[PDB]
């Protein structure tokens, strides 16, 4: 059982970059595997980047050279560095956790773990 | 760091096996040309047998004698018999010793080595006949001596065969121990080559198949460049003038290894080295004895075995000065054991200690791919499909000798079973608390990682690999397969009496 | 411990060549020196022998000395004949447990076998 809670984003405009972390309170958060979501005010949450108990980093949609995923197990933190934002990407995002999964890391009910959000917006 | 420290570890150890393999098969080969040229019936050479024994089952003391009477070599001049002990219970060997041979039994009262004569003509006249000694119970080195004065005070024979009581002899074994003797006048004595006939235990084939690899590759390689150090029991030939030399140093020294027997096999051998004689080993000359059952005898045995070699390592790293250009290769093959325990010791704390799948995975691979290579070369050698049971020996391996040798440090370093047993408990405890954290740190499922489908895969595989390995044995057992076909006379004929 | 049972034999003239086979029945742990005895009224006197692993003595360039060493049986078959050679011939065996020692004398040999011609 870990709680996940959000601390970023920012008022920042096109080309900027922004820097968005999720700590988790739980006993063993080294074994727990992390994702990213986000929800634009007109579509659903959607996988945007995520990475695994042993650092594998999954991007898709140009995120493979827009965005970097990171870990920390020290800090009981995790990061999803932000960089060429557009105006298109302002959306709330949502940080996901999971223990036990199978193939599917993309639909939202394969992680049983989330957080409150925070919103990021892009002008 | 534990890529490259599984990286270094296996070409080390590759690199070390592969010069091993070629220095045996260059032994084998520079033997099998001695040896085809000797004429037939060559008996230039004459030997004496030597036999000792202490409490030794009849019926092995008669297959031994047996054994000893059908060898094929026409010059064996006498056989000495030697019993440590002189009470009722010790005549039982003196008896089966008179249904086998003559009865010239001969019980003195007093013992050679702590005796101001020590020339075997105070207690033998008649040197054409064979002769049977019971002297009190000393310990096996006074045996020793005992028949080396009794073959010496003959000047007809050259040299003499040393073979423990349940020792079982092929009849061309005598032959072939004592042919590289007259090849080069260099070499003082000769090796031969022990195998294991009971083979109806688990920890009994593991041994019988390590003590065969040990004899093929470390034996062969330290017999090219003719600096052994393993001559003597149960299998092997040494010429006079080196005992007759040797004797009183070998006596004179301090025994504390073991109570009323361990005889010195190794401090001979060292003796002799250092006097830069060379010494050869030939794989011809085939040996049977039985090996220990039980796990802790088992145990107990090696701690004694590995306390022995801790103790001579400076004497036998001191012997190889006198070698000149050759000799290195001991401390060479010292320093890779010792290197080799270490990174062992060092490999297996950095898997319990950061507890990662990935790398763990891979090192259990590579150690299972090089111990079936292993495997297979033994069975290629050996002409011989039971050879791939080696495989199941790196779990012994690590749980025995281990502690054995820890163990036999802490004796040595700067309540019976406490110095014994305890030791390896705690060594077993420890491992189980290693495996528990780790298992429970990694207690987790994720399917959409190849990392971790790759690591459950090949655990999985080592899993399956061992079970079928394991059911194959336990099939052999009911099929009787695996036992040894001399084994399965010897069980014939103990059940025919 | 061990019998010897011999076969072979009959009356022949001064021209050809007869077997003589000598059967045991039993172990002899192939180090046992086997000889031949020719006469029983004259003292046996020494003929052939050889170890069961190998070699071979004579006293001859006609007389050889072969064995079986799997049925244990042996035969010692004679090229040529003269009028002095007739005798009762005696299958002999000499145990090695006193001592390894070779001799011809027919007194170390404690074990004998009936004759045949
Ligand atoms: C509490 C339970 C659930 C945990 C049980 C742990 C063991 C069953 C496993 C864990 C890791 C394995 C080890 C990983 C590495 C090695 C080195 C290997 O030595 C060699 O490399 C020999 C080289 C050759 O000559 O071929 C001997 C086996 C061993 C100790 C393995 C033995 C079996 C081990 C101990
Ligand atoms: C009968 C015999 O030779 N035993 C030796 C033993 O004395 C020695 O301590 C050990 C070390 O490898 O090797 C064994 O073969």
């Amino acid at each position: 059982q870990v709680q996940l809670v959000e601390s970023g984003g920012g008022l920042v405009q096109a080309g900027g970059s922004l820097k968005v972390s999720c700590a988790a309170s739980g006993r063993a958060f080294k074994t727990y595997r992390m994702a990213w979501f986000r929800q634009a005010p007109g579509k659903e949450r959607e996988f945007v980047s995520g990475i695994s108990a042993l650092e594998t980093t999954y991007y898709a949609d140009s995120v493979k050279g827009r965005f970097t995923i990171s870990r920390d197990n020290t800090k009981n933190t995790v990061s999803l560095q932000m960089d060429s934002l557009k105006p298109e990407d302002t959306a709330v995002y949502y940080c996901a956790a999971r223990r036990y999964g199978g193939t599917d890391y993309t639909t939202t009910g394969s992680y049983d773990y989330w957080g409150q959000g925070t919103q990021v917006t892009v002008s | 760091s534990a890529v490259w420290g599984i990286s270094v570890y296996g070409v080390f150890v590759l690199g070390f096996y592969i010069a091993q393999i070629v220095f045996s098969e260059f032994n084998r080969m520079r033997l099998s040309d001695w040896i085809s040229l000797r004429p037939d019936n060559w008996n230039a050479t004459r030997v004496a047998v030597i036999i000792a024994g202490y409490r030794e089952d009849p019926f092995m003391f008669k297959k031994c004698l047996e054994s000893v009477r059908d060898s094929e070599y026409g010059n064996v001049a006498r056989l000495i018999c030697v019993i440590d002990g002189d009470e009722e219970e010790d005549l039982k060997m003196a008896e089966i010793y008179k249904q086998v041979y003559n009865d010239n039994v001969k019980k003195p009262g007093v013992v050679l080595c702590e005796s101001e004569n020590k020339n075997g003509s105070t207690i033998d006249s008649d040197v054409s006949k064979n002769i049977c000694i019971l002297q009190p119970h000393r310990g096996k080195r006074e045996s020793l001596y005992t028949g080396f004065q009794l073959a010496s005070m003959d000047p007809s024979v050259h040299a003499v065969v040393l073979i423990d009581s349940d020792t079982v002899l092929e009849k061309n074994a005598i032959l072939e121990v004592v042919y590289p003797l007259s090849c080069d006048p260099n070499i003082k004595a000769v090796a031969g080559e022990c195998k294991i006939w009971n083979t109806d235990t688990i920890l009994s084939m593991l041994v019988s198949w390590r003590y065969f690899s040990a004899f093929n590759v470390e034996r062969g390689a330290q017999s090219l460049w003719k600096t052994v150090q393993c001559v003597g029991g149960p299998l092997g030939a040494y010429t006079i003038d080196i005992i007759n030399e040797i004797k009183d140093p070998w006596i004179t020294q301090t025994f504390l290894g073991n109570k009323c027997t361990y005889g010195d096999n190794r401090r001979l051998t060292n003796e002799v080295l250092m006097r830069g004689k060379k010494i050869v080993y030939t794989p011809f000359a085939v040996g049977w004895s039985d090996s220990p059952t039980n796990v802790m005898r088992y145990i107990v045995q090696q701690t004694r075995w590995s306390k022995s070699w801790c103790r001579e390592i400076w004497y036998t790293l001191g012997s190889a000065w006198k070698h000149g250009f050759s000799g290195i290769y001991l401390a060479f093959e010292c320093m890779y054991q010792i290197m080799y325990f270490f990174l062992v010791m060092y490999l297996f704390s950095y898997i319990a200690i950061k507890a990662d799948i990935r790398a763990q995975t891979a090192t259990v691979l590579v150690s299972t791919l090089v111990t079936i290579i292993k495997s297979s070369y033994l069975a290629l050698r050996a002409k011989n499909l039971k050879a791939f049971y080696f495989v199941l020996y790196t779990y012994v391996y690590f749980f025995c000798m281990i502690p054995a040798r820890i163990t036999a440090m802490f004796t040595m370093f700067d309540w019976l079973w406490a110095k014994q047993f305890l030791i390896t408990y705690m060594w077993w405890a420890g491992v189980l608390a290693a495996g528990v954290y780790s298992i429970v740190d990694n207690w987790y499922f994720d399917w959409a990682d190849i990392q971790y489908r790759f690591a459950l895969v090949g655990i999985c595989s080592y899993l399956v690999f061992v079970s079928i390995v394991l059911v194959i044995y336990l099939i052999g057992k009911i099929t009787t397969w695996n036992y040894t076909p001399l084994q399965k006379e010897l069980i014939e004929e103990r059940y025919l009496h | 411990q061990v019998q010897l049972v011999e076969s072979g034999g009959g009356l022949v003239q001064a021209g050809g060549s007869l077997r003589l086979a000598c059967a045991a029945s039993g172990r002899i742990f192939s180090s046992d020196t086997l000889a031949w005895f020719r006469r029983a009224g004259k003292e046996r006197e020494f003929v052939a022998a050889s170890r069961w692993s190998g070699g071979g003595t004579d006293y001859k360039g006609r007389f050889t000395f072969s064995r079986d060493n799997t049925r244990n049986t042996m035969c010692l078959e004679m090229n040529s004949l003269k009028p002095e050679d007739t005798a009762v011939y005696y299958c002999a065996l000499r145990t090695a447990r006193d001592s390894y020692y070779y001799t011809r004398n027919p007194t170390g040999y404690d074990y004998w076998g009936q004759g045949t011609q």
